[PDB]
RNA sequence: CUACGCCGCGACGAGUAGGAGGGCCGCUGCGGUGAGCCUUGAAGCCUAGGGCGCGGGCCCGGGUGGAGCCGCCGCAGGUGC
RNA sequence: AGCCCGGCUCGCUGGCGUGGAGCCGGGCGUGGAAUGCGAGUGCCUAGUGGGCCACUUUUGGUAAGCAGAACUGGCGCUGCG
RNA sequence: ACUAAUCGAACCAUCUAGUAGCUGGUUCCCUCCGAAGUUUCCCUCAGGAUAGCUGGCGCUCUCGCAGACCCGAGCCACGCA
RNA sequence: CCGACCCGUCUUGAAACACGGACCAAGGAGUCUAACACGUGCGCGAGUCGGGGGCUCGCACGAAAGCCGCCGUGGCGCAAUGAAGGUGAAGGCCGGCGCGCUCGCCGGCCGAGGUGGGAUCCCGAGGCCUCUCCAGUCCGCCGAGGGCGCACCACCGGCCCG
RNA sequence: CUAAGGCUAAAUACCGGCACGAGACCGAUAGUCAACAAGUACCGUAAGGGAAAGUUGAAAAGAACUUUGAAGAGAGAGUUCAAGAGGGCGUGAAACCGUUAAGAGGUAAACGGGUGGGGUCCGCGCAGUCCGCCCGGAGGAUUCAACCCGGCGGCGGGUCCGGCCGUGUCGGCGGCCCGGCGGAUCUUUCCCGCGCGGGGGACCGUCCCCCGACCGGCGACCGGCCGCCGCCGGGCGCAUUUCC
């Protein structure tokens, strides 16, 4: 007998889409060719990147993607997002942009190519630049969904600013005791 | 699909998942929200702060029709017109301003978050904020209102 | 159901999918030279265990 | 009993609800019965407008 | 694309038995009549097929053209071969590599047309 | 009888099943892996006149 | 080289309550598919018959029987004592 | 996230260019004990919520295979010599 | 006492599948991980909620991935116990 | 020959002098609806959804499928806060001015601030080459340092409502 | 708004009734209690409770006749494809029982591991595989190679010649009469409603097929010519080749 623990041998992670889409896996067969005969670290990213899902993959914004495309230095360089790049009609000027994405909605598109933009798949992406020399790795927001509103300390708890579960927003609903001092206590 | 489900793995063991122990019983605890503020008054004060009492006043026959006014921000206030209308008025040569009625967009209010392209702009809301006025005539335009 | 550069005149609000991966021909993008050239050369050898003498 | 984080829920199932349960089987049927009667209020009325006045 | 098709059938294919922890797959142009992605009889831009001549002797040796890929009736071009043994290895020979047409699939057709001539000569006492 | 037999799908999802099925169906090792016997069709997005 | 494939190396293997994964384990019915099987004998049943799988189980031989039945890809359960 | 040089801000403090705090540049790697190990972080969550035993410490009791605690291990959940 | 073998409230049907913190049962295989009988609150002490112990799903990072056979060419990871 | 007590169950503890089980066949127990929460897959995406209605030989299938678009009414999301009346989310630099009084009047720009971490990406002195050299032609690898920094975390500022 | 008077179709409901159609439902312990002389038999004074129970065969062709017995029941015979289907008769499991055969038996049986003995079967077991090349021997036969003709493929070609394809680029000859669809873009300052609408225009955005050119390419969108290679068919080649 050995002296060791088994509880965490398994490491939980994903070695594979959990999607059946064919086209999904035919590009995770190329990436996962790219990773595993280069040394780029940026195809291995991108593999695990493609393995997740879909809200580890939140959709980037068109306005996110312009400012950290404005940083200095990141002239004439690709962004490559693994997900979905999403219209912003926030924004007013979008300028000409080279971006790789696993989605784009159509009225973004409309707005990067008549910007004078250009838009690749990841096969695409593959072809330009194998080892993903110039581009900028993006990422939507990933703590950006309302689930993380609710998720932390118990609301019910001092210094808790975490939203709680109700049915209805009034006067009525979870506002009396244990929210105001009048009412019990508050913390 | 009742295939895919923990019934057909529980199969030959006696307890389904439940213990030997607790078993499955039928309601212990009580039915409901029961014991709210007896025996499961913990789980109420932790996850349901303000569940218990009374706060504000009563106003009988609400009517959510009075009360409708939509509101739309600065930063999505030239989303309704065209695009057309905007170019035309950016290389305008005339310092003529387009129309934007949000009334007629479906909103009474015009909210001020975010910020406004440079160019003068006439805007035809219900109401107005402070700060949504002052940034509409900080691009020249003008604030006018509807009934 | 339209093209891809023409919406479909006869659903209103239809056009055509788009696609996540333009070129799915594996093996000529595998095959590709400017893929090659950033390749490292393949380990080939099977090196199995060697008995403890 | 609540269960960790969750919503309070009050369902309105306290009332013997499976006595009146309005299932809806006989839509299609009563979308075929109502376009049969549109079609003979119009051959009644024959050059009067079919929506009425 | 032969990729694509290949993840569309390599699981829903009419071709396909799965019996007794194997699989097999029946389509016409399959040497080794096995299911796999090399050796898939329908997939591929050019593929090349042995079969057993009409009559009980000789094969057919059956190679896609490159045009008409979406035109089944005129895909396929199919040769007889009615010499020994040696003389019909040596054409597929031939035509696999001297052709290039698939030098992968070589062996899988030299095998084959063996397999096929040695069934139809006559049986021994 | 209240088992919701009934499934609604988005519409575009259901556009988007016609198109793929629309596209597979112009592909001959498709339609031989359905096992329609397609060996000797002229073309397989066969199109014939309005005559008949 | 069925890339959901194949190959290499190293360490490890108790388990109630409980959780999860896999099942080319099993039952019934539906959409496809096997130019599937069948009065030259289906289902069911019996068997000191031959085997396969760790196992759930399955295949084949012999008999009885006399009209229907099964594999694979999906779907759905009034699905395993 | 350490040390050491300068410089700036303050409505706090004040004999004082004072004290304190913050901020901005710069220079220092012998990585400032041993040993071992890859870590961090989130969501959902079942069962349980009768325990018992042994060394030692220990309370009540004449004592108890009694009743009650502390520490570790075990049985429960565990077969084997 | 008796009131059709029924009487400290008959018999029949229905509400009714009344409720049960209590008893009994709870149906195929293999693989992996694997407990608790403790804290706080409860007309609580055969029960719950709550924290703890468990599992599952991950995600963010660290050492590099080496030479096509081969061949290292003061200084040797984030961090943890 | 060696090993081997009867299973199920409650239990700290069952072979128990604890309960159920004479035997066999067939039947036999986490289901459906609704509502939530989270995870996963798909489509579209600041939108999304026709589910109610309507139009299509009314009907073998078809009680299906298709379509509506001035049928998107409406639901949910896009704004919060307050009991309510109500109110309702843009700042940083260069300046000339009152008195740049800890602040009031404008310009020019840019467009959600900063610190510390931060995958990835960029630059990169210097190295790795062949029969050899004085002399530069093209690109490949390693590379001390430096730079822009995704998501996310900690913190400091700012803005909205009471 | 006009109570203390009144009527009124449609859209709506329908587990009873009449007549229909259908089903990812059940399949004789299931599905209605009831697939059948079922609300029947039967039970209770009554209110009321309430079953079990489908299947010979294609056709009765339902076993004539002889024989023992008082008969039930048998032995023959006969019908049938089959009575090893004989009027509660399709198939015919298990529990349990009879008989036959084999084995065994004083620690109740039963069980796990390991052998041994016996037995029923299986192995076309019983002179033990095959097959690639070469050597030697003894026989056959088109024909072996190379050349000629024809067909068909693969690859390459400044695009050799077209057909084109993608992205732009020009004059818009080209469309609101003689190409569309949209715009919260401007208008009669030419047209019918009070100085107050609906049309018709202009512009813009996507277009459409076109006249053509330049850039990249023949691409996995195809043809024609060449060049090379390969295969096949027919000739010649009839022997130190080739094949069996
Ligand atoms: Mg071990
Ligand atoms: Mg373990
Ligand atoms: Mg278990
Ligand atoms: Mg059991
Ligand atoms: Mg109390
Ligand atoms: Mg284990
Ligand atoms: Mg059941
Ligand atoms: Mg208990
Ligand atoms: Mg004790
Ligand atoms: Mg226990
Ligand atoms: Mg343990
Ligand atoms: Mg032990
Ligand atoms: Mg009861
Ligand atoms: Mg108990
Ligand atoms: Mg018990
Ligand atoms: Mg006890
Ligand atoms: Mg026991
Ligand atoms: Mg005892
Ligand atoms: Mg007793
Ligand atoms: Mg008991
Ligand atoms: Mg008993
Ligand atoms: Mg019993
Ligand atoms: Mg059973
Ligand atoms: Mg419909
Ligand atoms: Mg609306
Ligand atoms: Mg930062
Ligand atoms: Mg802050
Ligand atoms: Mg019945
Ligand atoms: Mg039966
Ligand atoms: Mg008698
Ligand atoms: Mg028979
Ligand atoms: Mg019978
Ligand atoms: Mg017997």
């Amino acid at each position: 007998g050995v002296d060791i623990r088994h509880n965490k041998d398994r490491k939980v992670r994903r070695k594979e889409p959990k999607s059946q889409d064919i086209y999904l896996r035919l590009l995770v067969k190329l990436y996962r060719f790219l990773a595993r005969r280069t040394n780029s670290t940026f195809n291995q990213v991108v593999l695990k990147r493609l393995f997740m899902s879909r809200t580890n993959r939140p959709p980037l914004s068109l306005s996110r993607m312009i400012r950290k495309m404005k940083l200095p230095g990141r002239e004439n360089k690709t962004a490559v997002v693994v997900g979905t790049i999403t219209d912003d009609v926030r924004v007013q000027e979008v300028p000409k942009l080279k971006v790789c994405a696993l989605r784009v909605t159509s009225r973004a598109r409309s707005r990067i190519l008549r910007a004078g933009g250009k838009i690749l798949t990841f096969d695409q992406l593959a072809l330009d630049s194998p080892k993903g020399c110039g581009t900028v790795l993006l990422s939507g927001p990933r703590k950006g969904r309302e689930v993380y509103r609710h998720f932390g300390k118990a609301p019910g708890t001092p210094h808790s600013h975490t939203k709680p579960y109700v049915r209805s927003k009034g006067r009525k609903f979870e506002r009396a005791r244990g929210r105001r001092a009048s009412r019990g206590y508050k913390n | 699909p009742s295939r895919l489900r923990k019934t057909r793995k529980l199969r030959g063991h006696v307890s389904h998942g439940h213990g030997r122990i607790g078993k499955h019983r039928k309601h212990p605890g009580g039915r409901g929200n029961a014991g709210g503020l007896h025996h499961h008054r913990i789980n109420f004060d932790k996850y349901h702060p303000g569940y218990f009492g009374k706060v504000g006043m009563k106003h009988y026959h609400l009517k959510r029709n009075q009360s409708f006014c939509p509101t739309v921000n600065l930063d999505k206030l030239w989303t309704l017109v065209s695009e057309q209308t905007r170019v035309n008025a950016a290389k305008n040569k005339t310092g003529a301003a387009p129309i934007i009625d949000v009334v007629r967009s479906g909103y009474y209010k015009v909210l001020g978050k975010g910020k406004l392209p440079k160019q003068p702009v006439i805007v035809k809301a219900k109401f107005f904020s402070r700060r949504a006025e002052e940034k509409i005539k900080s691009v020249g335009g003008a604030c006018v209102l509807v009934a | 159901y339209g093209t891809w550069r023409k919406a479909a005149s006869l659903k209103s609000n239809y056009n055509l999918p788009m696609h996540k991966m333009i070129n799915t021909d594996l093996s000529r993008i595998l095959k590709s030279p400017e893929i090659q050239r950033a390749l490292r050369a393949p380990r080939k050898k099977i090196h199995r265990r060697v008995l403890k003498k | 009993a609540p269960s960790r984080n969750g919503m309070v829920l009050k369902p309105h199932f306290h009332k013997d609800w499976q006595r009146r349960v309005a299932t809806w089987f006989n839509q299609p049927a009563r979308k075929i019965r109502r376009r049969k009667a549109r079609q003979a209020k119009a051959r009644r009325i024959a050059p009067r407008p079919a929506s009425g006045p | 694309s032969a990729h694509l098709q290949w993840m569309v059938v390599r699981n829903c294919s009419s071709f396909l038995i799965k019996r007794n922890k194997q699989t097999y797959s029946t389509e016409p142009n399959n040497l080794k009549a096995r299911n796999s992605f090399r050796y898939n009889g329908l997939i591929h831009r050019k593929t090349v097929g042995v079969e057993p001549a009409a009559d009980g002797k000789g094969v057919v040796v059956v190679i896609k053209r490159r045009s008409g890929q979406r035109k089944p009736a005129t895909s396929y071009v199919r040769t007889t071969i009615n010499k020994n043994a040696r003389a019909t290895l040596s054409s597929i020979r031939h035509m696999i590599r001297k052709n290039k047409y698939r030098p992968d699939l070589r062996m899988a057709a030299i095998r084959r047309a063996s397999a096929i001539l040695r069934s139809q000569k006559p049986v021994m006492v | 009888t209240w088992r919701r037999w009934h499934r609604r799908v988005n519409t575009t999802q259901k556009r988007y099943a016609i198109c793929s099925a629309l596209a597979a169906s112009a592909l001959p090792a498709l339609v031989m892996s359905k096992g329609h016997r397609i060996e000797e069709v002229p073309e397989l997005p066969l199109v014939v006149e309005d005559k008949v």
